[PDB]
């Protein structure tokens, strides 16, 4: 009825377009000044999607103001339905090339934790702001199949908006299962971060109680008197340390080397326990902790923050992909459906509108997602 | 390549004195800690003694405080323990190991290399030559069994066989098990459907020789 | 003080099977715990050391693994080259060294019945003035069993030295010998004399007994 | 033949046992079975591949002794098993 239809269809609300429009700009806007108040690659990653985002709807925007305006379809006002045609390539350009930059990222956080000597290595700003290009270039490469006859669009409406045709152009399955290959890659990144983080947290919780024991063993180090109490407190002390170094940088080098140092002065103590100074014992311990104190203080506070950040982003990432799924299957799960039964249930039409909804949840999110987020990090 | 040899074990009379020898071949005592190990007979590991050359500390077992001492010469690249005031449960199998240092691998790989170990026994007793006394069976007994019983033998090491080592099918030969006195018993058979079992004891020099015939 | 409880205290396989060794420390070991093969009459061999790496030279059959304070030692495939004694050792320190209980693999067969026999002290040992009662266990695969000595109906405790060798190379059957060691008053005023045997593999114990 | 009965018995520290009238397998805590029976049954008595030379009762036993030394006296009442 759309592809017949030339006139606005008379009780149509167009105030649902304009709400959108403000709130998308709005969104864009601030995520804009979040992100300068702030750089890592992940965070240029996410200024280049807001970008993308804000040049989407300021580009899908005009056309549905100005389909009001005229009280005519995009068939009506612009000549041979050229609107119908380059709106839709809109519709569906940015609706790769953002899904593409959420993968980037997830390959980013792959890359940050699945290969670790890989991403200590120098990686330029160059990298990240050529990756925009690049991926803009194959978006619009991958889109540019229709309107050189391989795929048609239609005008799939309410009296507003058209898209891709579902029928013998089979553009729309290879559009679709390339957005269900994306959302599957990226759920895959999402779940082996969360395992790699999980390993990281228990690793860390066993250096944590294995720190905590050497404390525990050097206070009845310092308190005991009797030979038998510090030689079994220094041994304990000592397992405790061996069970702590079990877990190639260069600051990899040092550590291991300063347990190795720890554990030497340990068995020192134990002769002189075997030799019977216990003043003397107690000595060594102190020299143990000014040890401490010097070499393993700092991968602790290090390993914490690191770890902190990390799981920032991950949630962030993981939100975002939340958010690109209840976007983009309903779009798949209509592909795949049967064109007549489409229309039947009218489901495209839902699933476009979510598509559209899309541009206004993936800004927000973000302002959503403050930084301070530590309530999250708590789970 | 690495190797320990032990030397000077055998037989020491109860509140004696004997010296142990642990001769390293391939590396130098000077970079190994050496340690010795006693095995009991019917028994598991049991470490004694460490000694580490490198910086000149000694440690002995709860159990062995107070009576050995260990020692090591890095001129002739060898380890001495003596031990004094001997007791009965003395009589057993030491062994000779280096534990590395900890800096890194040699301290992880702990007794990589065993020696071959020697024999210390330690018993108030003479030496009594091989008393054998032949076992009978039944008369009516299709098949039959016929032993032979040595007795009240001291020294360790005894040789029994059958028919002068014709017959050698069917011989069992159980372990010498230490009598009360201090004395070793053993009891060799062998099932048969003329029978000499004879005894050698090689310190004693005696040899004996026995008929059995049904009862 | 680490005191190393070794559960697995004997065990029998075959060829091909797989055997498990569990090793449990009385205090926390990091990584301070290795395996040892003792063969009867030869020297010990370091079979796994750390507990996660293998001996140069050993067979790769052999395995170790951790789970908290708990080690375990895992043979794949066993051949007639790998039957001997393991022990659990601890070297989390010099001073501190503490073996463990041991362990035998054996080789596992066929049940049997054990074939009894007795015999009397001889003529000249008596003569000698200590009278030995033997009985002998031939052909038994289950080493595990039990011998009780019964003079007039009345059961003896103490005064019994028993004996057992080891696996023959055609079958793993043991032998047992049971010594009964008394003087000549004791022979002579005594009438009769048995020995009773309980083992699995029998439904009744098997006794037998000799008269002066 | 080709039967694949199953025999239960009436615990945990202790071992079981069974015989036929002849010992036939045992349980530990191993399970050592004897000449004619390793291979063809299973120790619950998981008898299979029988044979009509097979046809007598089997018992039941509990060591009551915890060194595996072999002393039965739980002995239970026996089932009748006929092959063939
Ligand atoms: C992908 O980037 C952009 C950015 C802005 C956009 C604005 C758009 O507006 C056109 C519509 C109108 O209102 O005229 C909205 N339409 C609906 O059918 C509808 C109704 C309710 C609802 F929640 C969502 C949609 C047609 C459409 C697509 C857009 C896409």
């Amino acid at each position: 009825d759309c592809e017949t239809r030339q006139w606005l269809p008379p009780g149509e609300s167009p105030a649902i377009s304009s709400v959108m429009f403000s709130a998308g700009v709005l969104g864009n806007l601030i995520a804009l000044a979040l992100l300068a108040r702030r750089l890592s690659l992940f965070h240029v990653l996410v200024t280049e999607l807001v970008f993308t985002d804000l040049l989407g709807t300021c580009l899908i925007s005009p056309v549905v103001l100005a389909s009001y305006a005229r009280n005519q379809t995009l068939v009506a006002l612009a000549p041979e339905s050229r609107a119908c045609t380059y709106f839709a390539f809109a519709m569906t350009f940015f609706s790769l090339a953002t899904m593409l930059m959420l993968f980037a990222m997830a390959l980013e956080r792959y890359l940050s934790i699945g290969h670790p000597y890989f991403y200590q290595r120098r990686v330029s700003r160059s990298g990240g702001l050529a990756v925009l290009p690049v991926i803009y270039a194959v978006s619009l490469l991958f889109c540019s199949l229709p309107l050189l006859d391989y795929g048609q669009y239609v005008q799939y409406c309410p009296g507003t908006w058209c898209f891709i045709r579902h029928g013998r152009t089979a553009y729309l399955q290879l559009y679709a299962t390339l957005l269900l290959l994306l959302i599957v890659s990226v759920l895959a990144c999402n779940f082996s971060v969360i395992l790699n983080l999980i390993r990281a947290r228990r690793q860390l919780a066993d250096l944590e109680d294995n720190w905590e024991t050497l404390n525990d063993n050097l206070k009845v180090i310092e308190k005991a008197d009797n030979a038998a109490q510090v030689k079994d407190a220094l041994t304990k002390m000592r397992a405790a340390a061996l069970d702590a170094q079990k877990g190639r940088s260069p600051e990899m080098k040092d550590f291991r080397h300063g347990f190795d140092i720890l554990v030497g002065q340990i068995d020192d103590a134990l002769k002189l326990a075997n030799e019977g100074k216990v003043k003397e014992a107690q000595a060594a311990a102190e020299q143990l902790k000014t040890t401490r104190n010097a070499y393993i203080q700092k991968y602790l506070e290090r390993a914490r923050s690191t770890l902190a950040e990390e799981t920032d982003h991950l949630i962030l990432l993981a939100i975002m992909t939340i958010t690109f799924a209840v976007c983009s299957l309903p779009f798949t799960i209509f592909a795949y459906m049967n064109e007549t039964s489409s229309r039947k249930e009218k489901w495209d039409l839902q699933a476009l509108r979510f598509l559209s909804i899309n541009s206004i949840i993936d800004p927000w999110v973000f302002a959503i997602l403050r930084p301070p987020v530590l309530r999250l990090m708590r789970s | 390549e690495v190797q320990l040899v032990e030397s000077g074990g055998g037989l020491v009379q109860p509140g004696g004195s004997l010296r142990l020898s642990c001769a390293a071949s391939g590396f130098n005592v000077r970079s190994f800690s050496i340690h010795w190990v006693r095995q009991a007979p019917g028994k598991g590991l049991e470490w004694v003694a460490y000694i580490s050359s490198s910086s000149g500390s000694t440690s002995y077992a709860d159990s062995v405080k107070g009576r050995f001492t260990i020692s090591a010469d890095t001129s002739k690249n060898t380890a001495y323990l003596q031990m004094n005031s001997l007791r009965a449960e003395d009589t057993a199998v030491y062994y000779c190991a280096r534990w590395g240092y900890w800096p890194g691998e040699p301290w992880w790989k702990a007794f990589d290399y065993w020696g071959q170990g020697t024999l210390v026994t330690v018993s108030s007793a003479s030496t009594k030559g091989p008393s054998v006394f032949p076992l009978a069976p039944s008369s009516k007994s299709g098949t039959a069994a016929l032993g032979c019983l040595v007795k009240d033998y001291f020294p360790e090491p005894v040789t029994v066989s059958w028919n002068s080592g014709a017959l050698t099918s069917g011989v069992h030969t159980f372990p010498a098990v230490l009598q009360s006195s201090g004395l070793y018993s053993l009891s060799s058979v062998v099932t048969v459907p003329t029978y000499i079992c004879n005894v050698n004891h090689k310190p004693s020099n005696t040899k004996v020789d026995k008929k059995v015939e049904p009862k | 003080d680490i005191q190393m409880t070794q559960s697995p205290s004997s065990l029998s396989a075959s060829v091909g099977d797989r055997v498990t060794i569990t090793c449990r420390a009385s205090q926390s070991v990091s990584s301070a715990v290795a395996w040892y093969q003792q063969k009867p009459g030869k020297a010990p061999k370091l079979l796994i050391y750390s507990a996660s790496s293998l001996y140069s030279g050993v067979p790769s059959r052999f395995s170790g693994s951790r789970s908290g304070t708990d080690f375990t030692l895992t043979i794949s495939s066993l051949q007639p080259e790998d039957f001997a004694t393991y022990y659990c050792q601890q070297y989390l320190y010099y001073s501190l060294v503490t073996f463990g209980q041991g362990t035998k693999v054996e080789i596992k067969r066929t049940v049997a019945a054990p074939s009894v026999f007795i015999f009397p002290p001889s003529d000249s040992q008596l003569k000698s003035g200590t009278a030995s009662v033997v009985c002998l266990l031939n052909n038994f695969y289950p080493r595990e069993a039990k011998v009780q000595w019964k003079v007039d109906n009345a059961l003896q405790s103490g005064n019994s030295q028993e004996s057992v060798t080891e696996q023959d190379s055609k079958d793993s059957t043991y032998s047992l010998s049971s010594t009964l060691t008394l003087s000549k008053a004791d022979y002579e005023k005594h009438k009769v004399y048995a020995c009773e045997v309980t083992h699995q593999g029998l439904s009744s114990p098997v006794t037998k007994s000799f008269n002066r | 033949p080709g039967g694949s009965l199953r025999l239960s018995c009436a615990i945990s520290r202790y071992a079981m046992s069974w015989f036929r009238q002849e010992f036939v397998a045992v349980a530990r805590r191993g399970a050592f079975y004897a000449d004619s029976v390793q291979g063809r049954f299973t120790v619950y008595l998981q008898m299979n591949s029988l044979k009509p030379e097979d046809t007598a009762v089997y018992y039941c036993a509990i060591d009551s002794d915890t060194f595996y030394s072999g002393s039965y006296d739980y002995w239970g009442q026996g089932t009748q098993v006929t092959v063939s």
